Parts: C-alpha cells; sequence; structure tokens
RNA sequence: GAGUGAUUUGUCUGGUUUAUUCCGAUAACGAGCGAGACUCUAGCCUCUAAAUAGUUGGCGAAUCUUCGGGUUCGUUAACUUCUUAGAGGGAUAAGCGGUGUUUAGCCGCACGAGAUUGAGCGAUAACAGGUCUGUGAUGCCCUUAGAUGUCCGGGGCUGCACGCGUGCUACACUGGUGGAGUCAGCGGGUCCUAUGCCGAAAGGUAUCGGUAAACCGUUGAAAUUCUUCCAUGUCCGGGAUAGGGUAUUGUAAUUAUUGCCCUUAAACGAGGAAUGCCUAGUAAGUGUGAGUCAUCAGCUCACGUUGAUUACGUCCCUGCCCUUUGUA
C-alpha cells in the first residue's frame, strides 16, 4: 500500500541508493577536474569522498523530482554559511559548473528533459519511472 | 612627481616597470613621536 | 546534632532580608505531638503548604515589626 | 585515510616529486603561489626555505626601489592600508610628564 | 463525500489538514509522519495516535500542507492541526459522545493540542539590539 | 471582454466610497460585477533621526505610509461603464481603466 | 487671541519667541480657552501653524495653535466628538 | 489598572438616574442598553461603563 | 488509556518521591508523564508555574546554558537522552529514577544570606532548582575540554548524585554551602 | 602534562581490547581511550570492529556519542 | 476663605491606584492641562467578496504499486476553511468565594484566544544643553577678486612610542572539517534579474518576465537535523600578518575599494580592579531585508528562525515621587 514514490521513503537512502545505481550504470561522464576542485567558495577543502561527483547528480535528481529548478536555483540549493575570517558569516552561493555537468549528464542519461515552458530543467518521464523504482525497492 | 606639494626628482630605473608613479613619491612623512601632552591618557586629563 | 525536623508552611508573615530576599514563616511541625508552631527565616520563594526540612529546630526568628 | 607513519619511503619520494612538478601531474597554474615570477616569469610552488628566501628576496627588492610598500616594510609598518592609530600596539605604554 | 478541513497555527507556521473518509493514511506535504526532521520531535507527531488509538485513525485518510515559520513551529503546527481535524471529523460525522471524549483527552494530555499558542515575536525598539535589550552604556 | 477598474489610494474610507459606488452603479444597470478584490497594502517606511545635529539621545522618527488598492471585473461592452465611472468621483483615489 | 476666541475656537495659544526685549532672547506665550496636547484627537481638532519675522535685531518665531470647536455639520471643525466625550440622549 | 476613571464614574451615574428602568443587573443587557441610549466614541469605553453601570446597580439593589 | 513511557523507552508511573517535601515540586507521574522533555509551554506567566515543568524538561532547559550552545533545545533533548541510556546501561535502574534521586540529593537544605552572613532555610522550589542547576554546572565543567562527552560527563553526575558519594560536584556544593550556613548560624 | 595518546594499537594494547574491553558494562570511545591511552577515533575504530565480531552491542550510535555494551 | 506681605488653601487625615487613579473627609466651590481615554499594532472568530489567492472535486495525461492505494503534471464547475483586506463581534473586574469603611479596590477561582501585547502622542516651568557645518531661517562682525565666492589638478581627513569608548572574531568535542536533508518574515526592484551556455572560482555571455498578490520568487537564509574524519594536541580551534596571481566597479584602485585562487600561518588555554543590558516568544545564539550604495558594512533601522536560567520581591546601593522636619 505504501513505499510507491520517492516522498514515501527516507531521502538519505533515498540518495544513496540513487548514486549506486548511477554509479551501477556506467554511463555518467565523472568530469576530469572532479578531484581537483572546491564546491563553493564557502567550502574550505575540496570533497572528502572521491566519487562526490555520482552523489552530488543524485541529489540533484532526488530534489528535481520535488520541484523543477534551475542551475542558479540549484546553487542557491547547495550553497551555505561562509567564513570570513574575523568579519561575520554570510550566505555565499555553490559553484556552478559542477552542477551543469551533473544535469547535462543527467540529461544524456534521459532523466532529465527541460521544462515545456523552458524554464529550467524537470525530471524526465523516464527519470520518475526509475527513481519511483529505487523507492519501492526501498520499500520496507 | 608631484606628491601634493613639491615635485620629488626620480629617475625611473628598469626596476619600476609596472608600478605606479605616485609609489616612488611619498605623499606624507614618517612620523617621530614627541613626548605625549596633556590630552594623552587619563590621569594628565586633570 | 537535631533531628531532621519536616514543617508545613501555615502562614507567610512577609518578606525581609536587606534586599526583601528572605521571607518569613510560620512554621507547623509535622510528625509532633504537641503540633509545635514557630517562625523561621525562608531562602527562595515558599508558598502555603510548602515543607521544609530544618536541620535544626531549636532557633527562632525574629518577628516582624 | 592513513596516518603518515605508515607510509613506506618510495611514497613519500613520490609525493615530493609530485610537489615539486606539479605541471607534470595536471595540477593548473592558478593552484600554485608563486605564478608568472616578476623576475623570471616562471610559474611554480615555493617549497620549504624558498617561501622564506623569496620573501626576503622581495623585500629586498621593493626596499631597493624605494617602493613605499617596500618603505612601509622596511620601517615595520602595516602595509594594506590599515589603520595603525589604535591596534598593532605591541609596545609599552608612554606616560605623560 | 465525508470530508472536514481544519488548520494548526504555532508562531508563524500554519497547516491545513484535509481529513476525509478513507483507509487509515496520514500524509504530510506528500510524505509519511515517519521522515519529518528533526528526528527527535516525531514522538510530538506521535503523540495525537498514542494518546487517542490507532483503532479510531485507520478509518481516514488525512492530508496535511504546512508552511511558513521554521521546523519545531511547523511540527507543533501539523501535531495541532493533526488532533483538530480529529476532533472536526468526530463531531461532523460521529457522536458528540466520542467527539466528548476525544476532546477530553487530547486536552488532558496537552492544552496546545487543540488551542494554538498565542505568542509572536515583539518588535524591535531603536537604541538596542532587540526587544528589550540596550547597547552598552559607557558612562564616562 | 474583462474590464479591469483599479481604484489606488492611501486612504480606506474613500477608497470603499467609491468602491461601493460602482458596485451600486453596475449591479443597477445588470452588470457582470466581480466584488472588490482587497490587494495587499503597501507599506513604505521611512525611519530617520529626530535631531538636525550629531547630539542628544538616538531616538527616531518612524514615519509609514499606507496605500491601499481594489480591483473590479466587469463583462461590459456597452457604453454604461463610462457612464458608472464618470458619475462616482472622490478625491484621493485614483481610477484607471484596462481592457483585458 | 481675542479675534480667535471670538471666532469660536475652543482654545487658542499663541507663542512668539526671539529678541523680544533686549539682547537676550525669551518666548512669551498666551492661552485661552482649553487646548489639548497629547493623544490621537489632536490631529483632528488641533489646528498648528508656524511663521518667522526678520526684525531689525533678528528672527522672532511665531507659533499659533487653535482648538476648533466640535461641528456635527463638519464646517467649522472635526464632525466627530472627542472620543471621550460621552453625550447622552435625553428621555 | 482596573481602577474606573471618573470619566467612567459619572457616565455611569448619569446614566443610571436617567434610565434606571432600562438598566438590568445583565452585562450584555448594560451594554445593548447603552449602545442605544449613549452616543460612546469607543467600544472599550462603552464596555467600561456599562461592567461598572452593573457593578453600581448591584449595590442600588442592597441598598441606597 | 495507554501508559505514557518517556523516549517511549523509561516507565514513569514507577517512579517515587523519596522526600515528602518535593512531592510536589518534582512532577514526573500523572498529569506530568509527556513522552519528550520537549514541550513548548509557558510556564513563567505567574510565579509557580515553573514547579509543574516536568523534571527532564528542566534539566534540558538548563542544560542550554553558556551561550555558545543557547536555543539549542533539541540538541540539549539528545544529550539528555543518551545519558538516560547510559545511566540504565550502567546501574541497572530506571534513570528517571537515577535522576529524581540525584535532584533529591542535590539540594542544599540551610544557605546564607546577607541580614556578615545569617543561616536561612531554603524552600523545596529553589532547593529543586539549585539541585540542578548544580548537576548541569558540574556536567559541563567536567566535560569542558575532555575527551568525555558531555553525555557521560552528565551520567557520572547524576550516577554520583544519586549514590550521594562526596565525587559529584553537586553533592560538594551542597555539603560546601550547609557547611558554611552552620557555621554562621 | 600532555596526554601521549597512540595513533595505532600496540599488541597489548590490541589483546587488552579484545580480553577486558568485552567485559565493561558501559563500552565508549571515552572511556576505552581512557582506560588504554589511545586516541578515540582508535577506540571507536576497534570498537566497530568488536561489534563486527559480535562481541558487543551497539546501544547508542549518534555521530556525536557512540555507546557499546558486553554481549 | 487665611495672612500687612512674600505667599497659602483648593492641590488633603485615611484607604486605594502604574497614575493628583479613584473612594472619601473637607474653608472651600467650580474647572483646565497632564494621566487615562485616544491612533497603529498582536492575537481568535462571523458577513462581504476574490482569471493577479487558493482549496475541493470532475476531466485527460504518466509513473509506482504489497492491487488498496499512493506521487505527479495539464485544465472546466462548488466553495471560501487556508491567503488577502474591508465591516463587525469579543474582555469588563462582568460572574462565584474571601477580604475591604454597606466604598475605592485587592487576592483566588471559573468562563475563555486572551483576566496588564508592544509602540505613537504626550503638560506647566527650565538649560546660556546641541545645531550658524541642513536650509533663498537669520541679526551683527569679517571677507569680497594677489576672494574666506566658484571651479580645476594633486595631497589630507586613514598619517603612530601611547590612553579611552562602541563593536566583530575566537580561545574549542554542547566542537571544526567533507557530505546528505529541510523550514521564514519584514520588506525591495527600470533596476530586480529568471533560464540557457562558458569558467575551478570570481565572474563572463544571449536575454525571458516584471514596472509588480502577475516576474525576480513556492523568496529552497542561517542557526539547527543525520552521517564521515579529526580527540585534547595551540591542531583539521583561531585566521591576524604577509607574498604571488586574478575578476569586477569606476576617468583613476598606489596609501593595498571589494571579492576570488595558492601559500604564510601570529596573539588568544575563559580574562585583574572594575563595569553594562536584561523579566517571555524575552535574554542569548542565528541569519535575512533596508539605509548608506558606481564599488565597499565588522555600523544603524527592522524582520523572522531556535529558544531558555532566575524573580514575581526590596529600598541595602544608585536614583525618582509625596509629606513632616532643620538650614547661616
Amino acid at each position: 500500500t505504501r513505499a510507491t514514490s520517492i516522498k514515501d521513503v527516507d531521502q538519505h537512502e533515498a540518495t544513496k541508493s540513487i548514486a549506486h545505481f548511477l554509479k551501477k550504470s556506467g554511463k555518467v561522464k565523472v568530469p576530469e577536474w572532479s578531484d581537483l576542485v572546491k564546491l563553493g567558495v564557502n567550502k574550505e577543502l575540496a570533497p572528502v569522498d572521491p566519487d562526490w561527483f555520482y552523489t552530488r547528480a543524485a541529489s540533484l535528481a532526488r530534489h528535481l523530482y520535488f520541484r523543477p529548478a534551475g542551475i542558479g536555483a540549484f546553487k542557491k540549493v547547495y550553497g551555505g554559511n561562509k567564513r570570513r575570517g574575523v568579519a561575520p558569516n554570510h550566505f555565499q552561493t555553490s559553484a556552478g559548473n559542477c552542477l551543469r555537468k551533473a544535469v547535462q549528464q543527467l540529461e544524456k542519461i534521459k532523466w532529465v528533459e527541460k521544462h515545456p515552458d523552458g524554464k529550467g530543467r524537470i525530471l524526465s518521464k523516464q527519470g520518475r519511472k526509475d527513481l519511483d523504482r529505487i523507492a519501492t525497492s526501498l520499500r520496507s | 612627481i608631484y606628491n601634493g606639494k613639491v615635485f620629488n626628482q626620480t629617475e625611473i630605473k628598469p626596476e619600476m616597470i609596472g608600478f605606479y608613479l605616485g609609489e616612488f613619491a611619498i605623499s606624507y612623512k614618517p612620523v617621530k613621536h614627541g613626548r605625549p601632552g596633556i590630552g594623552a591618557t587619563h590621569s594628565s586629563r586633570f | 546534632m537535631d533531628k531532621l525536623t519536616l514543617a508545613r508552611v501555615t502562614k507567610v508573615i512577609g518578606r525581609t532580608g536587606s534586599q526583601g530576599q528572605c521571607t518569613q514563616v510560620r512554621v507547623e511541625f509535622i510528625n509532633d505531638q504537641n503540633n509545635r508552631s514557630i517562625i523561621r527565616n525562608v531562602k527562595g520563594p515558599v508558598r502555603e503548604g510548602d515543607i521544609l526540612t530544618l536541620l535544626e529546630s531549636e532557633r527562632e526568628a525574629r518577628r516582624l515589626r | 585515510n592513513k596516518r603518515a607513519g605508515e607510509l613506506t619511503e618510495e611514497d613519500f619520494d613520490k609525493i615530493v616529486t609530485i610537489m615539486q612538478n606539479p605541471s607534470q601531474y595536471k595540477i593548473p597554474n592558478w593552484f600554485l603561489n608563486r605564478q608568472k615570477d616578476i623576475k623570471d616569469g616562471k610559474t611554480g610552488q615555493l617549497l620549504s626555505t624558498a617561501v622564506d628566501n623569496k620573501l626576503r628576496e622581495d623585500l629586498e627588492r621593493m626596499k631597493k626601489i624605494r617602493l613605499h610598500r617596500g618603505l612601509r616594510h622596511y620601517w615595520g609598518l602595516r602595509v594594506r592600508g590599515q589603520h595603525t592609530k589604535t591596534t598593532g600596539r605591541k609596545g609599552r605604554t608612554v606616560g605623560v610628564s | 463525500v465525508q470530508s472536514v478541513q481544519t488548520f494548526g497555527r504555532k508562531k508563524t507556521a500554519t497547516a491545513v489538514a484535509h481529513c476525509k473518509k478513507g483507509q487509515g493514511l496520514i500524509k504530510v506535504n506528500g510524505r509519511p509522519l515517519e521522515f519529518l526532521e528533526p528526528q527527535i520531535l516525531r514522538i510530538k507527531l506521535q503523540e495525537p495516535l498514542l494518546l487517542v488509538g490507532k483503532e479510531r485513525f485507520q478509518d481516514v485518510d488525512i492530508r496535511i500542507r504546512v508552511s511558513g515559520g521554521g521546523h519545531v513551529a511547523q511540527i507543533y503546527a501539523v501535531r495541532q492541526a493533526l488532533a483538530k481535524a480529529l476532533v472536526a471529523y468526530y463531531h461532523k460525522y460521529v457522536d458528540e459522545q466520542s467527539k466528548r471524549e476525544l476532546k477530553n483527552i487530547f486536552a488532558a494530555y496537552d492544552k496546545s493540542l487543540l488551542v494554538a499558542d498565542p505568542r509572536r515575536r515583539e518588535s524591535k525598539k531603536f537604541g538596542g539590539p532587540g526587544a528589550r535589550a540596550r547597547y552598552q552604556k559607557s558612562y564616562r | 471582454h474583462r474590464i479591469r477598474l483599479t481604484l489606488t489610494s492611501q486612504n480606506v474610507k474613500p477608497l470603499e466610497k467609491v468602491c461601493a459606488q460602482l458596485i451600486d452603479g453596475a449591479k443597477n444597470e445588470h452588470l457582470i460585477v466581480k466584488g472588490p478584490i482587497r490587494m495587499p497594502t503597501k507599506v513604505l517606511r521611512i525611519t530617520t533621526r529626530k535631531t538636525p545635529c550629531g547630539e542628544g539621545s538616538k531616538t527616531w522618527d518612524r514615519f509609514q505610509m499606507r496605500i491601499h488598492k481594489r480591483l473590479i471585473n466587469l463583462h461590459a461592452p456597452a457604453e454604461v461603464l463610462r457612464q458608472i465611472t464618470s458619475i462616482s468621483i472622490e478625491p484621493g483615489v485614483d481610477i484607471e481603466v484596462t481592457r483585458a | 487671541l481675542r479675534f480667535i476666541m471670538e471666532s469660536g475656537a475652543q482654545g487658542v495659544e499663541v507663542i512668539v519667541s526671539g529678541k523680544l526685549r533686549g539682547q537676550r532672547a525669551k518666548a512669551m506665550k498666551f492661552v485661552d480657552g482649553l487646548m489639548i496636547h497629547s493623544g490621537h484627537p489632536v490631529n483632528d481638532y488641533i489646528q498648528q501653524a508656524v511663521r518667522h519675522v526678520q526684525l531689525r535685531q533678528g528672527v522672532i518665531g511665531i507659533k499659533v495653535k487653535i482648538m476648533l470647536p466640535y461641528d456635527p455639520r463638519g464646517q467649522n471643525g472635526p464632525r466627530n466628538a472627542l472620543p471621550d466625550h460621552v453625550q447622552i440622549v435625553e428621555p | 489598572s482596573r481602577v474606573r476613571t471618573k470619566t467612567v464614574k459619572k457616565a455611569s451615574r448619569v446614566l443610571i438616574e436617567k434610565y434606571y428602568t432600562r438598566m438590568t443587573n445583565d452585562f450584555h443587557n448594560n451594554k445593548r442598553v447603552c449602545d442605544e441610549v449613549a452616543i460612546i466614541g469607543s467600544k472599550p469605553l462603552r464596555n467600561k461603563i456599562a461592567g461598572y453601570i452593573t457593578h453600581l446597580m448591584r449595590r442600588i439593589e442592597r441598598g441606597p | 488509556a495507554p501508559e505514557v513511557a518517556l523516549f517511549g523507552k523509561w516507565s514513569l508511573q514507577s517512579v517515587n518521591v523519596s522526600d515528602i517535601s518535593l512531592v510536589d515540586y518534582i512532577p514526573v507521574k500523572e498529569k506530568s508523564a509527556k513522552y519528550l522533555p520537549h514541550s513548548a509551554g509557558r510556564f513563567q506567566v505567574r510565579r509557580f508555574r515553573k514547579a509543574a515543568c516536568p523534571i527532564v524538561e528542566r534539566l534540558a532547559n538548563s542544560l542550554m546554558m553558556h551561550g555558545r550552545n543557547n536555543g539549542k533545545k533539541l540538541m540539549t533533548v539528545r544529550i539528555v537522552k543518551h545519558a538516560f541510556e547510559i545511566i540504565y546501561l550502567l546501574t541497572g535502574e530506571n534513570p528517571v529514577q537515577v535522576l529524581v534521586n540525584a535532584v533529591i540529593n542535590s539540594g542544599p537544605r540551610e544557605d546564607s544570606t546577607r541580614i556578615r552572613r545569617q543561616a536561612v532555610d531554603v524552600a523545596p522550589l529553589r532547593r529543586v532548582n539549585q539541585a540542578i542547576w548544580l548537576l548541569c554546572t558540574g556536567a559541563r565543567e567536567a566535560a569542558f575540554r575532555n575527551v568525555k562527552t558531555i553525555a557521560e560527563c552528565l551520567a557520572d553526575e547524576l550516577i554520583n548524585a544519586a549514590k550521594g558519594s562526596s565525587n559529584s560536584y553537586a553533592i560538594k556544593k551542597k555539603d560546601e554551602l550547609e557547611r558554611v550556613a552552620k557555621s554562621n548560624r | 602534562d600532555k596526554l601521549n595518546n597512540m595513533v595505532l594499537f600496540d599488541q597489548a594494547t590490541y589483546d587488552k581490547l579484545y580480553k577486558e574491553v568485552i567485559t565493561y558494562k558501559l563500552i565508549t570511545p571515552s572511556v576505552v581511550s581512557e582506560r588504554l591511552k589511545v586516541r578515540a577515533s582508535l577506540a571507536k575504530a576497534g570498537l566497530k570492529e568488536l561489534q563486527a565480531k559480535g562481541l558487543v552491542k551497539c546501544v547508542v550510535h549518534h555521530h556525536g556519542q557512540v555507546v557499546y555494551t558486553r554481549a
């Protein structure tokens, strides 16, 4: 009766499973500098996990399941508080290249179309299918 | 180079390429201190 | 060494102390055949029916003027 | 995720080689602390005593050419335009009379 | 079509609960009650069910739409809306005796389960950083 | 077609009086009038130092102006609008018609 | 003051400040009738004006405040009575 | 606090003297009769007058 | 009606307050049996309204001090839950009972005031308040700049206070206060 | 005096962990580190080892605290 | 009325009130201002309405499904619960108990959303208080072209042995670091800028929409929540100081405008004598908006989010109010 959609399961497990599936598919092309960059100015170090690209793409897909968005919107989503040293902290947007590349990879995998009104990206006819299948696989 | 009051004479060496002219004509005078006066501190204010 | 005496607060005389932090209270001993009543100085908020635990009960506070 | 004490010597030689020649191992020029050197024009990373040596050389160059920044450096004052009226005091209080 | 609509309020968070004849469904913003953040404030959402009884909850489908405020405020608004929706359903489609029993149980446990807490932020006043606090005074 | 009457003011009483006059006219004419749609009020705040100098305690004047907006939707191709609009006027309220 | 009071005002206050007599400035205040100072009804019942006069010695400031009368017809004053004035309908 | 000002007291006295017949012991009734018998410029003021009128009625019943 | 258990793990109806004085000032059972120690209630509108706030609620409220940690009631509730779990895992009886015993044992029964001082008795409400404050302060001081976590420090403080051993900061402070007051009699 | 805490287990500390630690009623990285003079990270890593081997029951597994008990 | 008079009484013995607020007594009677009332604001609830707000459906569509349901778009009717803003109601010491001078009121209970929400206004009489540097507000004095008018080009207002005030950042596991997951409000815009594409970032580039409940924008803010590593080490706390490179504003950036990348990484181990602010959605923590604004916020004016400990008193300190009293 339950666990027929992404909203019906824990989002931590959901994004974990989405990243696992995306890695297994092997159709995602991780960018060359993946192990060379920070995910935003507010961050101090590069990601600890070498596979951070797959996790970021999984998070992007999971959020697109909830609401259509664009690169700037996802920059706000993944941005955070930046410590300016001796000055007080302030909000800072994340980088943009990583989100753009992940979204383009999802489009390649056919998990993301463009909004019919041409105002961002929406989870695809196949993206919804795949994500709901992952959710019902989570089940329990 | 005018420093606001006078023209400081300066020869342009090859070492000054890539620098502003004003950086070689100081506009102020280095400070040498003078035994603080009455208003300094709070004991001498009276 | 005076037995721990538990006394209920029958009524509150009024505030006292340099800054009015203490309260004068009339207290009635709980386990007491003669039902002993005295006046004590208390710290902190106290109301009627509160049970105080006097370490020694021979002392009596001076009545408020 | 491993303590440096568990690491063998050849690993350390590998790492130092990468550090001395970052450009060979696809480390971009924007990742280095000495890019487009004012004298040589090379882009490299200054390691160990090279950092102190280059700092000394830069200060000497600026002072010798009598740049405003060099003069302030050699006088011992702040060089980035900070106010020096109240902060930066590391001396002894001086009385009046 | 047996259906009622109620609302719970707290600070600025407001939750609107639609309760209709159903098969024992509890949804908030499309997510199950067991996957809401923060995790510690989940027994708060379960308190209505625990106190009143799931036996008298499985007959309804109740969907809650919460917006505004923060996480704690939204949790409290959601629980209040849940209780009020159940009471309204039992007032409009069940006997007043069960209505009174429901109200008695909820009120006896917690008064805030049924009536909104009126506390709201007090406006800041110049000369200080907040409503009552004042900037430090230097007397010399 | 949909005629949009937008009425704006800084005072509620004249604005409501004009709205009521227009609704009464439309009803009398037997028109398809859509009730007064009340837009959120716009509050323009100016907080200023009371003193013309820098002396004294820091006291502030909190001036504010309020703007209220009303919308009316009409289905009226006939010449009746000009009559209804022209008859009812009131100072402080500005009206305009749009052919949406 | 006399003209304003005869015109029907509840009260009037006229203040003239400046170098009226001698070098040191002074303020002269003339009050007649009853006048309110605080509250919202001030905005409705009180009418104020300020002006300046340049005489040989300097500038003199004039302030005039008039408390309008309760006019039910809304011509000589506010149409609404004072909030604290309760009027009784005679039986 | 809860001390009625001379405005409220005088209004209540005048209303009781002039409309004793319409003044009953019920606060809602006194409020209603005040609404129609007096022009009061503030609802809180009217409610204060009605409350003090009820309080006065309670004493009038007991004695002069 | 179902029985209410704190955190759905600890029973309240089996808890007893030894001090008849503090029976009416330590709310645990009956109307005070609340599932979570996080209830957004107004316990300061009147004087003694705070006496009805659940004791675990009071502990959580007092743990969120030293403004570095101001407003973090959720973190403090997590700390309390972990500490209670450690209490049960270490001693064997109800952690809420252990907390009640610690509160009963940590309250000074006589103090000093400026009326040189004068020895005075302590009202039950202030007794409970000071017990809670002393326990929380001891846990905080023990945890500061230590490998031991705040939860472990709180667990140790509560266990020592409940046992009455002169190792808890709260018991030591209580003894200090009573001894000074006795000297000042 | 500084805490000279080792970063990786010595053999004596290792068999000490495998013999006596499993016998404690209360098992946490802090207490284990205090007892065996090891870093808390190493203590908790060894505790995951013990949990995987099944010699300890995990009771609390928060990111800010982990607690184990004898099995 | 009392005094030759300056002046008194009214304007009080007493009780009460935040209150010269009331009761009452009364050589005074009758009044005014101030207080209160009042305006805005916060609740909580019933009539008006809502193709610039939304719901309940109905109808198509596309996913999953444990087959009974769940999620999801694209839309023609019913309705205003939610949203908005008009009109009203509601709370006042009215009801019960006690107390009080058959008062004024006070305490508790009940009913309740609420049994003192916060602001604005704010009297007589004064200060040699600040402002001539806000003003085509201004007397007098000075100056009026080798100008104290105005403009133009540079420099300064930032200059540093030192003392003081308001602040920001920290001193750490109630933590920092890499992830993952999510909740605002006040309000702003011709300038906000969506969305594509480029770039490691900063930012660049083509421009949708909006002069606005229509677009920015469902304003995806932080603190906070769950996980990973680090574990008492000045270290993965702190990020001052300094070197190199690099974007953008602007005629111009040196005395670094600001931001971005790498590197350097200081004092600080909870702060002496002293001293400030604060009673509930408050303190404290946390970020956002606006003012300033070509660029520059650690400042101010507001907004929400998380949310307490303590007291419900006293006149001891610092002061204020009223009366009597003494005064060179």
